[PDB]
């Protein structure tokens, strides 16, 4: 059953959490091919591991830039959590290491691209299509939350589509192991729960709100709360008002009013019955939760495959040298990485 | 339409994470 599965998943996770893997490869073991994505303190590159011929997505973080952005603890969280978790819809961390200049997290390469790109191009997903993705997130959060993890950045940009059409969640940069409340203002404007915006202490219920935003966005093709500037978005989110498209089913709108619930005593996922209030909802009546977990449901969409190291599903970015200083930067800050 | 307003907005591309 669910409880028994989660019990053993916690045993598995706790062992790795308390004794993290460290220094399991070296930069010289990989050939760098192409940038897949770029960030404030790093980038993700497609690489080939020479010893296996396997392609991987290598996230390279500049330690100096991490420190300047005050993301030291968040980055330590990211790697410590990722090396410890294990779940079908989570991107796998294969190796990690560091050098004088950078941190490196080598993850599984998912050539299908971000959901974001397929969603924008297609316009919107059908309710069944959206439901299929949403199911995988429900299970993923059920797993993460059971380990006392909050994810804190759900969005189509962080959901990769694999060769079977299933989701791989990446971007654990704000993920945190926390029992009880936390306070950091983080996330993405469109997906922030009202309590994050209003500087209250919050808990895993913010991920359930973010699920409501994702389902809305997937099914509508645009988010429930949008504007040109973040401040305007935050005003809409705290106003207590949401409008649904004409084409949204009655069930869908009812699921969404219970997820996008400003009142915590009323938000689905947070209540006495926890995730089951979501799983047993009418919108999910057709969903076979075990068959989703087992990946025996046929996906509504399978990305075009043009080879194991093809990048056609990703945009192009300006390539930039990977520089490794002859002097160690930020040794003490990242000692445990 | 709402779709049109979104498409004409400045936030239809990839959205950056924020923090304090
Ligand atoms: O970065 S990815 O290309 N796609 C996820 C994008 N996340 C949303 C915004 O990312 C911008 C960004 C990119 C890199 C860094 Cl270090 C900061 C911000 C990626 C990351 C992790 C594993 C991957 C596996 N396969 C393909 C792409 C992968």
């Amino acid at each position: 059953s669910v409880k028994e599965f989660l019990a053993k998943a916690k045993e598995d996770f706790l062992k790795k959490w308390e004794n993290p893997a460290q220094n399991t490869a070296h930069l010289d073991q990989f050939e760098r091919i192409k940038t897949l994505g770029t960030g404030s303190f790093g980038r993700v590159m497609l690489v080939k591991h020479m010893e296996t011929g396997n392609h991987y997505a290598m996230k390279i973080l500049d330690k100096q830039k991490v420190v300047k952005l005050k993301q030291i603890e968040h980055t330590l969280n990211e790697k410590r959590i990722l090396q410890a978790v294990n779940f079908p819809f989570l991107v796998k961390l294969e190796f990690s290491f560091k050098d004088n200049s950078n941190l490196y997290m080598v993850m599984e390469y998912v050539p299908g691209g971000e959901m974001f790109s397929h969603l924008r191009r297609i316009g919107r997903f059908s309710e069944p299509h959206a439901r299929f993705y949403a199911a995988q997130i429900v299970l993923t959060f059920e797993y993460l939350h059971s380990l006392d993890l909050i994810y804190r950045d759900l969005k189509p940009e962080n959901l990769l589509i694999d060769q079977q059409g299933y989701i791989q969640v990446t971007d654990f940069g704000f993920a945190k192991r926390v029992k009880g409340r936390t306070w950091t203002l983080c996330g993405t404007p469109e997906y922030l729960a009202p309590e994050i915006i209003l500087s209250k202490g919050y808990n895993k219920a913010v991920d359930w709100w973010a699920l409501g935003v994702l389902i809305y966005e997937m099914a509508a093709g645009y988010p429930p709360f949008f504007a040109d500037q973040p401040i305007q978005i935050y005003e809409k989110i705290v106003s207590g008002k949401v409008r649904f498209p004409s084409h949204f089913s009655s069930d869908l709108k009812d699921l969404l009013r219970n997820l996008l619930q400003v009142d915590l005593t009323k938000r689905f996922g947070n209540l006495k019955n926890g995730v089951n209030d979501i799983k047993n909802h009418k919108w999910f009546a057709t969903t076979d939760w075990i068959a989703i977990y087992q990946r025996k449901v046929e996906a509504p969409f399978i990305p075009k495959f043009k080879g194991p190291g093809d990048t056609s599903n990703f945009d192009d970015y300006e390539e930039e040298e990977i520089r490794v200083s002859i002097n160690e930067k930020c040794g003490k800050e990242f000692s445990e990485f | 339409t709402t779709y049109a307003d979104f498409i004409a907005s400045g936030r239809t591309g990839r959205r950056n994470a924020i923090h304090d």
